[PDB]
RNA sequence: GAACAAUAGUAAGCACAAUCAUAGCACAUAAAAACGUUAGGUCAAGGUGUAGCUUAUGGGUUGGAAAGAAAUGGGCUACA
RNA sequence: AAUGAGACA
C-alpha cells in the first residue's frame, strides 16, 4: 500500500478544509481556529526508532583521523534521546 | 478437388508440419491449446500485480532507519497520538461491548 | 538596464565564438541563420509552439 | 471547470516554477514530458513495469531528499541504464548529498536490476516563472 | 520432430490420431522447452496407463 | 556557510576542444555549457528564461557529446574495425548472378532490462527459383507442393519460420525446408500418373 | 499490504491458477477433442471439476495495480482511467498529450 | 602540451572464417518527436558517409493513435476527454555493407540513441546455395 | 568521480578526502540493508541475468552438520563458525579431509584466530604462543609439505 | 489514374487535375476566365470530425428538459 | 470614476484576444474559457478530519439476489 | 400567466 499514500501538502490542504464552500457566506460558525502543524519542524536525517548511527549524516565521518563505520545505539541512550525530542 | 489434389495437399502437410490425415473442425482446438501459450501462464497474467508487500515492507523498514522519511506516516502517527490524549483510542482484544 | 544589456551583447559575442569552435566553421562568417540551425541540432525541441524552442540571438532583437 | 495539475490565482504573492505555471492542455506545446521511455510507443511491448517503477520514483526521490527538493524529477532510459535528474536546493552540507548519491545508486541498481545514473543540479532556492 | 516419443503407443486406434495432434501442436509451440515437451508426452502415458479398464468397454481394444 | 562557486565557464578556453568535456552521454549541466541558451514560452512583456535553474533544458535529449568535429574524430578510429565489400559486386544484379539466396533476420532494442522480444526469432528466406536446377517437371511440382509461397510475377519463393524459439534454430530450419522441397520434386513417385485434365497448369 | 482486500484475494487467485495451469490444460484438451471416446471424456469432467474452485483463468479479474478499481481500466498500462489522467495530466507519461484534431 | 603519449591499444584478429555479406541493411527509428529524428538523422548520415556507405533516407508515413476517456469521477458522461500518442518515423537504409563493417556501425549507432527513440535492424543477409542444392543429389 | 554542480565541486584536498569516503560508505550502507533483508530483492527482471545486482549471503546455507556445510562456513570468512563446527565434526568421529583441514588452518593462520574485517557486526608481535593454529598443527595426523 | 474515395470524389478531382493541366495549351486570357468559373480552385469541404457526447458531427443527443 | 474638437484616472497580473493542433495558407472545427453562483455531484477511484465498530459494522468458504400488475425516458427494426 | 423561501452572515 505504498503507492496508496500522498504528499503532506494534500494532506493538510483537506484536513483543514479551508476552501471549501462552508467558509464563503458565513456558514460556518466553528470559531475553533483550527492549527497547522509543520511535521518536519524537528528533523535529524539519518536518526530512526532503531537508533542506527549513519556516518556522514548524523555522526561525523572521520573520527581522530579514523573514518567511523556503521553502529547501532544502546537502548538506555536510545530513550534518552527519544525524551529529547 | 481429385485425388491428386488431396495427395498434394496432404504431401504439403507432412514437409511443414501440419496435420496430415483429415480433422473435424472442433478436433482442432487440441492442436491450438498447444500451439499457443496458455492464458494462465502469461507473464501479462501472473506478474499483473506488482508486489506491494514487498514495497511496503522495504520502505517501512527504511522509515525506522532514518533512510526514508515518509510524511504520510508521520501525518496518521501524529493524528493518532492526538486521539490517545483526548481518550478516545482503540481498545485491546475482549473490551468492545462485553464490558 | 543599459549595462545588463552591455553584459548580454558582450557574452552573446563571446558565446558566438564557442558555437564556431565546436561547430568547426569559420568564426568570422558564423551567420545568425547558421546559429539557429546550429540550435536546432544540439538541443532537438520537439514543440509546436514556435515561439517555446531554444533560442540564442542579438540580445536588441531579443529584449524589447 | 478544468482544475486538473493547476494552480489557482490568488492575487499575485504566491511563486509559481515554470511547470506549474502550463495547463495539462500545454503538453508537447510549451513543455515536455517529465519522463521519456520507449513503452509507451506504437509497437513496443513493456508499458506497464516502466510506469509503476516512475512512480516509486516519485516518491523514493521525494522521500529521500526531505524539503530540498526544488521540483519534479526527470527520468530518462538509455539502453538498460537509468538516468535520473534532480534539481536540489542548497540545504544539507555535500557531505550528506554524496551520501545520499551513493546510497541512491546502490540501492536502486540492486533492486531493479539496472544500472543507475543521479545528477544533480543545485539552486540556491525555487526558480519562479510568474507571479511574485 | 517428437516421433521418437510416440513408440509406445496404439498405432493404428483412435490415440494415434489423438497423439499425432499434440505432438503437431507441441511442434509450433516456441514457449516450452524441449524438457518440458517430453512431460506433456510422458503425463499422456502416465494417464492411459492409470485409465486400462475404460478403454476395455469403450469399444476399441486399445493396447 | 557553504559559497557557491563560479562556473567553470568563465575559465573555458576560447579554443578547447568541446568533445574531451563530453565523452558520452551526459545531462545538459549549465556550469559545463559554455553556450548561452534561453527556452521556454516568454512573459508578456519579457525574454525566456536563462539556461541556469531550467527543466525545459534539462528534459530534452542532448546532442552535444555528437557534435560534427567528434562524429569525424570518433568515426575515423572505428575505420581500421572494417573490411571493404568486393568491388566485382558493384551490380545488383551481379550479386544474385553469386548468391541466389537472400536471408531476413531483425533485432530489437528498447529501453528496459530486458531485451527478450519475440518477434527477432522470425527468419524470412527468399530465393529465386531461376537460379536452380529444377526440370521442367521437377518445378511445376514445386509450385504445387509449396502453395501460395511463390509468387508467379517475380519467380521469388519466401519461406518464413516462427517455430523455433531461437533465430539460428529458424535459420537452420528455414534451409531444411528448402533442400527437402528440393530433393522431393525430383521423386516422380507412382501415383503421379494419375493426372486430371482439370489440374493441368496449361 | 495490498490496497485492498478485494486485490489481496486476485493475488491468491492468481498464483493458485499459475500452479494447475498445465494440468487443467492437459486435461481440458481430452474433452475438447471429439475423436476420443465418450466414456473417458465423461471422466474427464470428473476430475477436471474436481480442481479447486481458484484455479480457473475465468475468474481472473483485472484490476487497477494503484487504486484496484474492479472496472474503468485501460488494459496496456494497467491504471484506473482516474489515476492514468493524474499521471499524463502532470506530464508523467511519455508521448501521451491532449489529443488534438 | 603535457598529453598521455599512445594511449590507444585495441586489438582486431583477423580469422580465417569468411566475412558475412549483407545485401541491403534497413534501420528505421521510432520517437515521438521530430526534432529528435532529424537531428539523429544527421549524426547517422554524417558516420555514414565517412564510412563510405551511399546510404539514402526516407521517411515512412506516420501514425495517431487515440482513445477516449470519462472526465468526471462520477456520472457526466456527456463530457469527454480524449489522449493522443503520436509515434514518428524516419528509416535509413544500408547497402553493400560487410559483416564486420555491419557490426561496428550498428554498435556505435547503438549506443549514442537517445532515451526518447527506438530503432529495429532488418538485414538481409546473403549466402550461396545449401551443400545438398549445390551438390548434386539427384 | 564528484558531481558536476559548483556547490558539490571540491574546493580543497582535504574536501577531497571526505566528499569521496562519504560516498564510499554510501555503498557500504546501501549494501548493509540488502544483505540485512535478502527477501526484499530476490525479484529479477533483469535480462540477461546479472548475477553482480543479486543479494548475498553470509550465514551458512545449511543448518545441518555436515562436512560439506562445514566447506561453505570456511570459503564464507567465517573463523569462529569454522572452528566450532570442526571441533563437533571431530568428535562426531567422521574423518576430515587433510586437504580441508589446511585450507581451515590458513584462514586461521591468516587472521590469526580472529574475524576479518566487517562493515558493522603496530608494535609487539601479534602472533601468539598460546594459538590454535600451532593445536591444529600438532593434531595432523599427516603433515605434508603445503 | 485516380485512387481513393468515391464514384463522385474520384469524378470531382479527376476534373481539377485535367483544369490544371489544360492551362498549358490555352492563351493566358481564357486561364482567367478558368478560374471565374471555378475550374482552378481546388474544394477545400472535407467530411468533419464527431464530437465526443454528441451523435453526429453536428447533432446532438436529444435533450430531454424535465 | 467616461466624454477624443475629451470633463479624473494610471501602468501591470488572470481571462478573452493573438498563438498552437487538424502536416501549405485561409476559413472552419477542435482546444481554451478567469473570479464567482447552485452548502450542485462524487467518504463506493484513492487519501483524510470528526464520530462509531474491535471473538465484530472485521476476515474466509458454500449457495442464492427471483419476478413485472402497471407507468415512463432514450434507442434499434418497421409499418413498403 | 394565480400560487411558492424553512435553521445562510
Ligand atoms: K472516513
Ligand atoms: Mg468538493
Ligand atoms: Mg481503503
Ligand atoms: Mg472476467
Ligand atoms: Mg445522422
Ligand atoms: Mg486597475
Ligand atoms: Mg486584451
Ligand atoms: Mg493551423
Ligand atoms: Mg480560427
Ligand atoms: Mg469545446
Ligand atoms: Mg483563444
Ligand atoms: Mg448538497
Ligand atoms: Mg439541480
Ligand atoms: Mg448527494
Ligand atoms: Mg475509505
Ligand atoms: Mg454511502
Ligand atoms: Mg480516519
Ligand atoms: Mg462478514
Ligand atoms: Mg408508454
Ligand atoms: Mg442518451
Ligand atoms: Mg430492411
Ligand atoms: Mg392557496
Amino acid at each position: 500500500s505504498f503507492f496508496t499514500k500522498l504528499t503532506a501538502d494534500e494532506l493538510w490542504k483537506g484536513a483543514l478544509a479551508e476552501s471549501g464552500a462552508g467558509a464563503r457566506k458565513g456558514r460556518g460558525k466553528r470559531t475553533k481556529k483550527k492549527r497547522r502543524k509543520d511535521l518536519n519542524r524537528g528533523q535529524i536525517i539519518g536518526e530512526g526508532r532503531h537508533g542506527f548511527l549513519w556516518p556522514g549524516l548524523n555522526i561525523p565521518l572521520m573520527r581522530n583521523g579514523a573514518v567511523q563505520t556503521i553502529a547501532q545505539r544502546s537502548k538506555e541512550d536510545q530513550e534518552k534521546v527519544e525524551a529529547d525530542m | 478437388l481429385s485425388e491428386y489434389a488431396v495427395r498434394m495437399s496432404r504431401l504439403s502437410a507432412r514437409l511443414f508440419g501440419e496435420v496430415a490425415r483429415p480433422t473435424d473442425s472442433k478436433s482442432m482446438k487440441v492442436v491450438k491449446l498447444f500451439s499457443e501459450q496458455p492464458l494462465a501462464k502469461r507473464k501479462e497474467t501472473y506478474d499483473w500485480y506488482p508486489n506491494h508487500n514487498t514495497y511496503f515492507a522495504l520502505m517501512g523498514t527504511l522509515r525506522f532507519l532514518g533512510l526514508y522519511r515518509d510524511e504520510h506516516q508521520d501525518f496518521r502517527d501524529e493524528q493518532l497520538r492526538l486521539k490517545k490524549l483526548r481518550g478516545k483510542g482503540k481498545p485491546r482484544k475482549g473490551e468492545g461491548k462485553r464490558a | 538596464t543599459v549595462d545588463f544589456i552591455k553584459k548580454q551583447i558582450e557574452e552573446f559575442n563571446i558565446g558566438k565564438r564557442h558555437l564556431a569552435n565546436m561547430m568547426g566553421e569559420d568564426p568570422e562568417t558564423f551567420t545568425q541563420e547558421d546559429i539557429d540551425r546550429a540550435i536546432a541540432y544540439l538541443f532537438p525541441s520537439g514543440l509546436f509552439e514556435k515561439r517555446a524552442r531554444p533560442i540564442m540571438k542579438h540580445p536588441e532583437e531579443i529584449f524589447p | 471547470k478544468n482544475r486538473a495539475a493547476r494552480v489557482r490565482v490568488s492575487k499575485g504573492d504566491k511563486p509559481v516554477t515554470y511547470e506549474e505555471a502550463h495547463a495539462p492542455h500545454y503538453i508537447a506545446h510549451r513543455k515536455g514530458w517529465l519522463s521519456l521511455h520507449t513503452g509507451n510507443l506504437d509497437g513496443e511491448d513493456h508499458a506497464a513495469e516502466r510506469t509503476v517503477e516512475d512512480v516509486f520514483l516519485r516518491k523514493f526521490m521525494l522521500g529521500t531528499f526531505p524539503g530540498c527538493l526544488a521540483d519534479q524529477l526527470v527520468l530518462k532510459r538509455r539502453a538498460n541504464q537509468l538516468e535520473i535528474c534532480a534539481l536540489v536546493l542548497r540545504q544539507l552540507p555535500p557531505h550528506k548529498f554524496y551520501f545520499l548519491v551513493g546510497y541512491s545508486e546502490t540501492l536502486l541498481s540492486h533492486f531493479y536490476k539496472c544500472p543507475v545514473h543521479l545528477h544533480l543540479q543545485t539552486v540556491p532556492s525555487k526558480v519562479v516563472y510568474k507571479y511574485i | 520432430f517428437l516421433d521418437k516419443y510416440l513408440q509406445d503407443f496404439p498405432k493404428q486406434g483412435p490415440i494415434r490420431h489423438f497423439m499425432e495432434l499434440v505432438t503437431c501442436g507441441l511442434s509450433k509451440n516456441p514457449y516450452l522447452s524441449v524438457k518440458q515437451k517430453v512431460e506433456h508426452i510422458e503425463w499422456f502415458r502416465n494417464y492411459f496407463n492409470e485409465k486400462r479398464v475404460i478403454l476395455k468397454e469403450s469399444g476399441i481394444q486399445l493396447n | 556557510r557553504r559559497k557557491a562557486l563560479p562556473p567553470r565557464t568563465e575559465k573555458m578556453a576560447v579554443d578547447q576542444d568541446w568533445p574531451s568535456v563530453y565523452p558520452v552521454a551526459a545531462p545538459f549541466k549549465p556550469s559545463a555549457v559554455p553556450l548561452p541558451v534561453r527556452m521556454g514560452y516568454p512573459v508578456k512583456r519579457g525574454v525566456p528564461m536563462a539556461k541556469e535553474g531550467n527543466l525545459e533544458l534539462l528534459k530534452i535529449p542532448n546532442f552535444l557529446h555528437l557534435t560534427p568535429v567528434a562524429i569525424k574524430r570518433h568515426c575515423e578510429a572505428l575505420k581500421d574495425f572494417c573490411t571493404e565489400w568486393p568491388a566485382a559486386l558493384d551490380s545488383d544484379e551481379k550479386c544474385e548472378k553469386h548468391f541466389p539466396i537472400e536471408i531476413d533476420t531483425a533485432d530489437y532494442v528498447s529501453a528496459g532490462p530486458s531485451i527478450r522480444n519475440p518477434k527477432a526469432r522470425v527468419v524470412t528466406l527468399r530465393v529465386k527459383l531461376s537460379s536452380l536446377n529444377l526440370d521442367d517437371h521437377a518445378k511445376k511440382k514445386l509450385i504445387k507442393l509449396v502453395g501460395d509461397r511463390y509468387c508467379k510475377s517475380t519467380d521469388v519463393l519466401t519461406i518464413k519460420t516462427d517455430r523455433c524459439p531461437l533465430k539460428r534454430q529458424n535459420y537452420d530450419y528455414a534451409v531444411y525446408l528448402l533442400t527437402v522441397l528440393y530433393h522431393e520434386s525430383w521423386k516422380t513417385e507412382e501415383w503421379e500418373k494419375k493426372k486430371t485434365e482439370a489440374d493441368m497448369e496449361e | 499490504y495490498y490496497v485492498d482486500w478485494k486485490m489481496l484475494r486476485d493475488v491468491k487467485r492468481r498464483k493458485m491458477a499459475y500452479e494447475y495451469a498445465d494440468e487443467r490444460l492437459r486435461i481440458n484438451s481430452l474433452r475438447k477433442n471429439t475423436i476420443l471416446p465418450k466414456d473417458l471424456q465423461e471422466v474427464a469432467d470428473e476430475e477436471i471439476a474436481s480442481l479447486p474452485r481458484d484455479s480457473c483463468p475465468v475468474r481472473i479479474r483485472n484490476r487497477c495495480v494503484m487504486t484496484s478499481r474492479p472496472r474503468g481500466v485501460k488494459r496496456r498500462w494497467r491504471l484506473s482511467r482516474i489515476v492514468f489522467r493524474h499521471l499524463a495530466d502532470h506530464g508523467q507519461l511519455s508521448g501521451v498529450q491532449r489529443a488534438m484534431w | 602540451v603535457d598529453v598521455p603519449k599512445d594511449m590507444t591499444k585495441p586489438e582486431i584478429t583477423i580469422s580465417d572464417e569468411p566475412d558475412t555479406l549483407y545485401k541491403r541493411l534497413s534501420v528505421l527509428v521510432k520517437g515521438h518527436d521530430k526534432a529528435v529524428l532529424d537531428s539523429y538523422e544527421y549524426f547517422a548520415v554524417l558516420a555514414a558517409k565517412e564510412l563510405g556507405i551511399s546510404i539514402k533516407v526516407h521517411e515512412p508515413p506516420r501514425k495517431i493513435e487515440r482513445f477516449t476517456l470519462l472526465k468526471s469521477v462520477h456520472i457526466f458522461k456527456k463530457h469527454r476527454v480524449q489522449y493522443e500518442m503520436r509515434t514518428l518515423y524516419r528509416c535509413l537504409e544500408l547497402e553493400h555493407l560487410t559483416g564486420s563493417t555491419a557490426d561496428v556501425y550498428l554498435e556505435y549507432i547503438q549506443r549514442n540513441l537517445p532515451e526518447g527513440v527506438a530503432m529495429e535492424v532488418t538485414k538481409t543477409k546473403l549466402e550461396q546455395l545449401p551443400e545438398h542444392i549445390r551438390k548434386p543429389i539427384w | 568521480v564528484f558531481q558536476d554542480d559548483p556547490y558539490l565541486i571540491p574546493t580543497s584536498s582535504v574536501e577531497s578526502h571526505s566528499f569521496l569516503l562519504a560516498k564510499k560508505s554510501g555503498e557500504n550502507a546501501a549494501k548493509f540493508i540488502i544483505n540485512s533483508y535478502p527477501k526484499y530483492f530476490q525479484k529479477d527482471i533483469a535480462e540477461p541475468h546479472i548475477p553482480c545486482l543479486m543479494p548475498e549471503y553470509f550465514e551458512p546455507q545449511i543448518e545441518d552438520v555436515s562436512e560439506a556445510a562445514l566447506q561453505e562456513r570456511i570459503k564464507l570468512r567465517k573463523v569462529k563458525a569454522s572452528v566450532d563446527m570442526f571441533d563437533q565434526l571431530l568428535q562426531a568421529g567422521t574423518t576430515v579431509s587433510l586437504e580441508t583441514t589446511n585450507s581451515l588452518l590458513d584462514l586461521l593462520c591468516y587472521y590469526g584466530n580472529q574475524e576479518p574485517s566487517a562493515n558493522y557486526n603496530h608494535l609487539g608481535v601479534t602472533w601468539r604462543t598460546k594459538n590454535n593454529a600451532e593445536r591444529i598443527f600438532a593434531l595432523m595426523p599427516e603433515k605434508n609439505a603445503h | 489514374a485516380v485512387s481513393g474515395g468515391g464514384r463522385s470524389a474520384q469524378a470531382g478531382a479527376v476534373r481539377l487535375a485535367m483544369a490544371r493541366a489544360l492551362c498549358s495549351f490555352v492563351t493566358e486570357d481564357e486561364v482567367e476566365w478558368m478560374r471565374q468559373a471555378g475550374l482552378l480552385t481546388a474544394d477545400p469541404r472535407v467530411r468533419e470530425r464527431k464530437k465526443p457526447g454528441q451523435e453526429g458531427a453536428r447533432r446532438k443527443f436529444t435533450w430531454k428538459k424535465r
